[PDB]
């Protein structure tokens, strides 16, 4: 049902990841 | 079809036995025509000897004595012989030489010559194609003399193969017609048990036949005003050479042809391949190769590859772990599957079911949530991504019952 939202994630650590 | 039975199943089959020299071309070291020259033709009544003399022309047909004359068709009242040079006495040795290019079970030699026999005279086999010649039979009036062997030497357990002399077949007296004939198995002690005796399964084995004619009569008188006459009277000349046999394909061919390269070849079966039928044929290589024998057939089965793989390999871990029954391993394994039998799918792929496992299609790619999953590689079934704690669905992309997302895309759901 809710899926995994992508925006929602901070990524200023693990700034490589980021899709 | 001897090579299987009345229901489909497989059986040992043998060629038939036959004078394999029929019709084939023999390699001669002699033939006259070439330029042409004249040859007598002697004949005896009584007190005189009579001559009739004739011109040996190879560029006539009428008038040639070819090698092919050898192996004709031969007619009792319409001979062809082939004709050696004239007097090539000593040491000169004349030849026949029968390349069958594939290993046969030799079980008799034949000549019928025109000429009076040869006083000195051998036949040989080779085993290896043209490369060695080993003795099967000398025929001399002087076997020491000549051949190095001793006279009418007794054939013995001891030495089963022993190329015999003997003085046997060696008269200038049929003066035509005259019929030499060895016999391979003549006079061998094991012969009643050929079948059991590795000795003798050696012994008639051979790929080439030759004959070499060593010395040649002459007459107790040769007049002195008939040098050149008598002298055109010698020559040796056969008008039929027969090998009888059978091809040695191992249980896996009733039947020897010619081929592709026009070479003799068993026309092979069983899933068989070469020559011989010594070997198993392409995708054929389940279980190792066999002769086949009383029992059983050994016909080498297919490999199975799902329809993935163009090639397959033996390997013999593989076929040992199971009870013996299947040891194929498919090559370079196409369409996203791999193993032995190409028969699950490769790592970080899953089976699309319902789509058959045969299929072009039958692994979809796994892609997995690329921060909801802590791997790559799914379930080869079901394609379940390895989800991450509090993670769950197919492609891990969604928390669980008790799980709501977080800010971290290490650990993304969180309680
Ligand atoms: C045994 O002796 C025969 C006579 O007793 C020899 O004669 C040969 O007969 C052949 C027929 O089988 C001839 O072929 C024909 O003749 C010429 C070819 O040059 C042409 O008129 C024809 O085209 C041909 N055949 C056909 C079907 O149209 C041979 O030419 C003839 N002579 C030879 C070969 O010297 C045989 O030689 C001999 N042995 C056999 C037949 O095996
Ligand atoms: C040997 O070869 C052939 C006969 O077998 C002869 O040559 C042919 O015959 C004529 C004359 O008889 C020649 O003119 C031709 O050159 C030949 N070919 C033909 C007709 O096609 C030849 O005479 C014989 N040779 C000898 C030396 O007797
Ligand atoms: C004729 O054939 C004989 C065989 O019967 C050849 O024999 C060779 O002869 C010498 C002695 O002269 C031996 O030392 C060799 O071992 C023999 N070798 C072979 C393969 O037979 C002889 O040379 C031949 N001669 C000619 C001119 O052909
Ligand atoms: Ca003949």
């Amino acid at each position: 049902m809710p899926t995994l939202d992508m925006a929602l994630f901070d990524w200023t650590d693990y700034e490589d990841l980021k899709p | 079809d001897p090579c299987s039975d009345e229901n489909g199943h497989p059986r040992r089959c043998i060629p038939d036995f036959v004078n394999a020299a029929f019709g084939k071309d023999v390699r001669v070291s002699s033939t006259c025509g070439r330029p042409p020259a004249r040859y007598c033709v002697v004949s005896e009544r009584g007190e005189e000897r009579l001559r009739s003399c004739h011109l040996c022309n190879a560029s006539d047909p009428k008038k040639a004595h070819p090698p092919a004359f050898l192996t004709d068709l031969n007619n009792p009242h319409n001979l062809t012989c082939w004709q050696s040079e004239n007097y090539l006495q000593f040491p000169h040795n004349v030849t026949l030489t029968l390349s069958l290019g594939k290993k046969f079970e030799v079980t008799y030699v034949s000549l019928q010559f025109c000429s009076p026999r040869p006083e000195s005279m051998a036949i040989y086999k080779s085993m290896d194609y043209g490369r060695t010649w080993v003795p099967f039979q000398f025929y001399s009036t002087q076997c020491r003399k000549m051949y190095n062997r001793p006279h009418r030497a007794p054939i013995t357990k001891q030495n089963e193969q022993e190329a015999v002399c003997t003085d046997s077949h060696t008269d200038m007296r049929p003066l035509s017609g005259g019929l030499i004939a060895f016999s391979t198995l003549d006079g061998r002690p094991s012969a009643h048990d050929f079948d059991n005796s590795p000795v003798l399964q050696d012994w008639v084995t051979a790929t080439d036949i030759r004959v070499a004619f060593s010395r040649l009569h002459t007459f107790g008188d040769e007049n002195e005003d008939d040098s050149e006459l008598a002298r055109d009277s010698y020559f040796y000349a056969v008008s039929d050479l027969q090998v009888g046999g059978r091809c040695k394909c191992n249980g896996h061919a009733a039947r020897c042809v010619r081929d592709r390269d026009d070479s003799l070849v068993c026309d092979c079966r069983h899933n068989t391949a070469g020559p011989e039928c010594d070997r198993c044929k392409p995708f054929h290589y389940d279980r190792p190769w066999q002769r086949a024998t009383a029992r059983e057939a050994n016909e080498c089965v297919a490999c199975n590859c799902n329809l993935h793989a163009r090639r397959c390999r033996f390997n013999m871990e593989l076929y040992k772990l199971s009870g013996r029954k299947s040891g194929g391993v498919c090559l370079n394994c196409r369409h996203n599957t791999a193993g032995r039998h190409c028969h699950y799918c490769k790592e970080g792929y899953y089976r699309d079911m319902g789509k058959p496992i045969t299929h072009r299609k039958a692994c979809k790619a796994c892609d997995c949530h690329p921060v909801g999953a802590a791997g790559k590689t799914c379930n080869q079934t079901t394609g379940q991504c390895p989800c991450k704690d509090g993670v769950t669905g197919i492609t891990c992309n969604r928390c669980a019952k008790g799980y709501q997302q977080s800010r971290s895309p290490i650990a993304p759901c969180i309680k």
